[PDB]
C-alpha cells in the first residue's frame, strides 16, 4: 500500500501542516455544527451516500436527529486525532488504519471516501468566508488520500 | 441513560473534576490512552480476550493497532468531557459509543471492569492533584456508558 | 494601568473574546506567531526598524531568529490570556513586558501599532467566527501594556 | 554543530518526551505556583542566583513580590516553549538559541544555567508525589543542556 509514503509525506510537508491546522482552528470552533455541516453535504452531493448510514435514520434531519449528532461530532474527534498526529508518521499511521478498519467493515471504499472533499469545501468557505482559499481544501484532500490508501 | 447523564451533568463538582483531571491528561493524550489500557489489562488480564483485533495487547505502544486503538480511546474521553455543558449531547455521543461496545460483546458489568484502572491513571498522571473526588466524577461518568450498555 | 486592568478583568464579554480567540490561535501557535509578525510589518512597515537583532525579518518561518522571536511573542499572548482571573497577576505580566520594551525604546504609540496587526491576524485565522468586539479585546489588552509604558 | 547534536537527540528520543509531557501535565496545573516554587528553590540551593536576579527586588517575599512573580510565570512559559518544541528540531533550536541570547546577555555562564536542574528535581518531586521517577529530572536536564551548548 501507499499509506506509509503519503503518511510520511503529509508530515514532512510543512506547507499544507500550516493550512491543515489553521482552518482545523475554524472548523473545530463548533465541532457539532461543523460535524452535522460537512454530513449535510456529503448528503447533498452524494445522495448515494445516504443509504449506507441507513443506521442514522433520517439524515437530512440534522441536530433533530440524535444518531447523526452523535455521529457527526465523533466523526470530528477523528479529525482532532488526524491533526495531532500530523509530527509524528508512526502516529498517523496507525491512526489512520484505526478508522480505516472501521471503514473496510461499512465496504466502504477509497473513492467512496473521497467524496468528503466536496463537503469540505463547501464547509470551509461557510466557515471561512473570504477568507477561503482552495490551496486548504487541497492540504484536506492530501490528508484524506492517506487514508484512502488504507482502504 | 437520561439519569445517568444527569448524575454528571448536574453536578459542578463531577463536572469541575473531570474538566480539570481532564486538563492534566491532555498533555500526552496518547500516554493516556497507552496508560489506561496497560492498566486495565495489567489490574484485569480477564479482558484482555475481548480485544481479539489487536494482536498482542501487552506490547503497549510497539504495537501499532493497540496504539491506534489507545490514541483513539482517549478522544472518546475528550469527546466525553466536551459534552458536559449539554446533556442531550452526552447522551448522544455515549449511546453511540455503545453501540461500539455492544458490537464486541461488552456488557455494563464488562465495560465497568475499567474504573480501577481509570483512578491508578489519574493517580499516576494527577501527582498531589489527585483526590478521591476525581475517581468518583471518572465513575460516574463510566456508568453512563454502563446505563447505555 | 489599574484602570486599563479593570476594563480587561471586570468585563465578561472582553475575556469570553478573549478566550475564543486563543482558543484558535492555539491551535498553531507557531503560525499565530509568525503570521501576527507577517501582518506587524505589512500593516506597519515603520515598525521594521525596531527589529534588526532578526535580520531579514521579512523571510517569515526560514529566518530562525524570527521563528524565535514569534514563538516567544506567542506566548505572551498566551500568558495574557492565563491572566484574566487576577488583575494583580496581568498588572505584574504587563509590567513584565513593559520593563522590556521600555528598555528597547518602545513608546505606548509605537507599541499600538500591533493593534491593525492582531486585527487583521483575527481575522485570517478565525474565519467567521471574527467580530469587531474581538479585535476591541485585544486593543484593550494592548491597551494595559500602552498605560505602562 | 554541538547545539544541533544535542536538538537532534532531543527530538530522537520518544521515553524522554513521554517524561517531560507527564510532569508537564502536573507542573502546569498551576503555572504560577510551580514557577515561584521553582524560583524559591533555585534561590535556595544558588545563593548567586539571588545577585543575578536584582532587579527582582526581595526575592525572598516569594508570592508577595510583584517583579518575582511575572518572572516566575514568564519561565513557566518558557518551559511550555520547550515541551512544544519536542518534535520539530529547527523550531527547538530557534527556541534554545533566543534563551541563550537572553542569559548571555544576563552574564550567566552554562554552569550558572546548570543550576537550574536541582530546583526542577525538588519541584517535580512536590508535584509529581508518589510517581516522582529519576528519569524524569534527566529528561528535563537533557533540554536544560542544549541551552548549555549555546551559552
Ligand atoms: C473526513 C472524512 C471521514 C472521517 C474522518 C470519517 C470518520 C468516521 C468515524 C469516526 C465513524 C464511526 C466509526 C465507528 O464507530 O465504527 C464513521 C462511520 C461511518 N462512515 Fe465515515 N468518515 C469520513 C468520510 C466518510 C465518507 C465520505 C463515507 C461514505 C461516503 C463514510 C461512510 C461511513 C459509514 C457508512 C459509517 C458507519 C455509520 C454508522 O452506521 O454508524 N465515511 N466515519
Ligand atoms: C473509559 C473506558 C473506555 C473507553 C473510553 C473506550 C473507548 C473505545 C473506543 C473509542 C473504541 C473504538 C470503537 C470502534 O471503532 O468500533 C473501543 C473499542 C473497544 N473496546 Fe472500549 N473503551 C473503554 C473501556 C472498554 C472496556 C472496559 C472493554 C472491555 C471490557 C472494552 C472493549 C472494547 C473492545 C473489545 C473494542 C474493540 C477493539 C477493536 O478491535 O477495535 N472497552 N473502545
Ligand atoms: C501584543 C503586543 C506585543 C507583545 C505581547 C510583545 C511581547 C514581546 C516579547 C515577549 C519579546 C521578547 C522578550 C524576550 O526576549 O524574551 C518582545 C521583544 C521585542 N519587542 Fe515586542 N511585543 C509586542 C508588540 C511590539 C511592538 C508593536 C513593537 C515595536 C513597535 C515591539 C518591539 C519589540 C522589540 C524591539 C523586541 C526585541 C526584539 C529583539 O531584538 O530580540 N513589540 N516583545
Ligand atoms: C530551564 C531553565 C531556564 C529557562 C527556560 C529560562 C528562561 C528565562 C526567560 C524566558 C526569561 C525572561 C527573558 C526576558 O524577558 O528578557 C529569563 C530571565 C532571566 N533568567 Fe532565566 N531561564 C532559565 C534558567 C536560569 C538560571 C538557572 C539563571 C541563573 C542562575 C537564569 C538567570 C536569568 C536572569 C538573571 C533573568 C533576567 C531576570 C530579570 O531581571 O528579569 N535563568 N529566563
Amino acid at each position: 500500500s501507499r499509506v506509509a509514503e503519503l503518511a510520511n509525506a503529509v508530515v514532512s510537508n510543512a506547507d499544507q501542516k500550516d493550512l491543515l491546522r489553521m482552518s482545523w482552528g475554524v472548523l473545530s470552533v463548533d465541532m457539532e455544527g461543523t460535524g452535522l455541516m460537512l454530513m449535510a453535504n456529503l448528503f447533498k452531493t452524494s445522495p448515494s451516500a445516504k443509504g449506507k448510514f441507513a443506521r442514522l435514520g433520517d439524515v437530512s434531519a440534522g441536530k433533530d436527529n440524535s444518531k447523526l449528532r452523535g455521529h457527526s461530532i465523533t466523526l470530528m474527534y477523528a479529525l482532532q486525532n488526524f491533526v495531532d498526529a500530523l509530527d509524528d508518521v508512526e502516529r498517523l499511521k496507525c491512526v489512520v488504519e484505526k478508522f480505516a478498519v472501521n471503514h473496510i467493515n461499512r465496504q466502504i471504499s477509497a473513492d467512496e471516501f473521497g467524496e468528503i472533499v466536496g463537503p469540505l469545501r463547501q464547509t470551509l468557505k461557510a466557515r471561512m468566508g473570504n477568507y477561503f482559499d482552495e490551496d486548504t481544501v487541497a492540504a484536506w484532500a492530501s490528508l484524506v488520500a492517506v487514508v484512502q490508501a488504507a482502504l | 441513560v437520561d439519569a445517568a447523564v444527569a448524575k454528571v451533568c448536574g453536578s459542578e463538582a463531577i463536572k469541575a473534576n473531570l474538566r480539570r483531571s481532564w486538563g492534566v491528561l491532555s498533555a500526552d493524550i496518547e500516554a493516556t490512552g497507552l496508560m489506561l489500557m496497560s492498566n486495565l489489562f495489567t489490574l484485569r488480564p480477564d479482558t484482555k480476550t475481548y480485544f481479539t483485533r489487536l494482536g498482542d495487547v501487552q506490547k503497549g505502544k510497539a504495537n501499532s493497532k493497540l496504539r491506534g486503538h489507545a490514541i483513539t480511546l482517549t478522544y472518546a474521553l475528550n469527546n466525553f468531557v466536551d459534552s458536559l455543558d449539554d446533556p442531550s449531547r452526552l447522551k448522544c455521543v455515549v449511546e453511540k459509543f455503545a453501540v461500539n461496545h455492544i458490537n464486541r460483546k461488552i456488557s455494563g458489568d464488562a465495560f465497568g471492569a475499567i474504573v480501577e484502572p481509570m483512578k491508578e491513571t489519574l493517580k499516576a498522571r494527577m501527582g498531589n492533584y489527585y483526590s478521591d473526588d476525581v475517581a468518583g466524577a471518572w465513575a460516574a461518568l463510566v456508568g453512563v456508558v454502563q446505563a447505555a450498555l
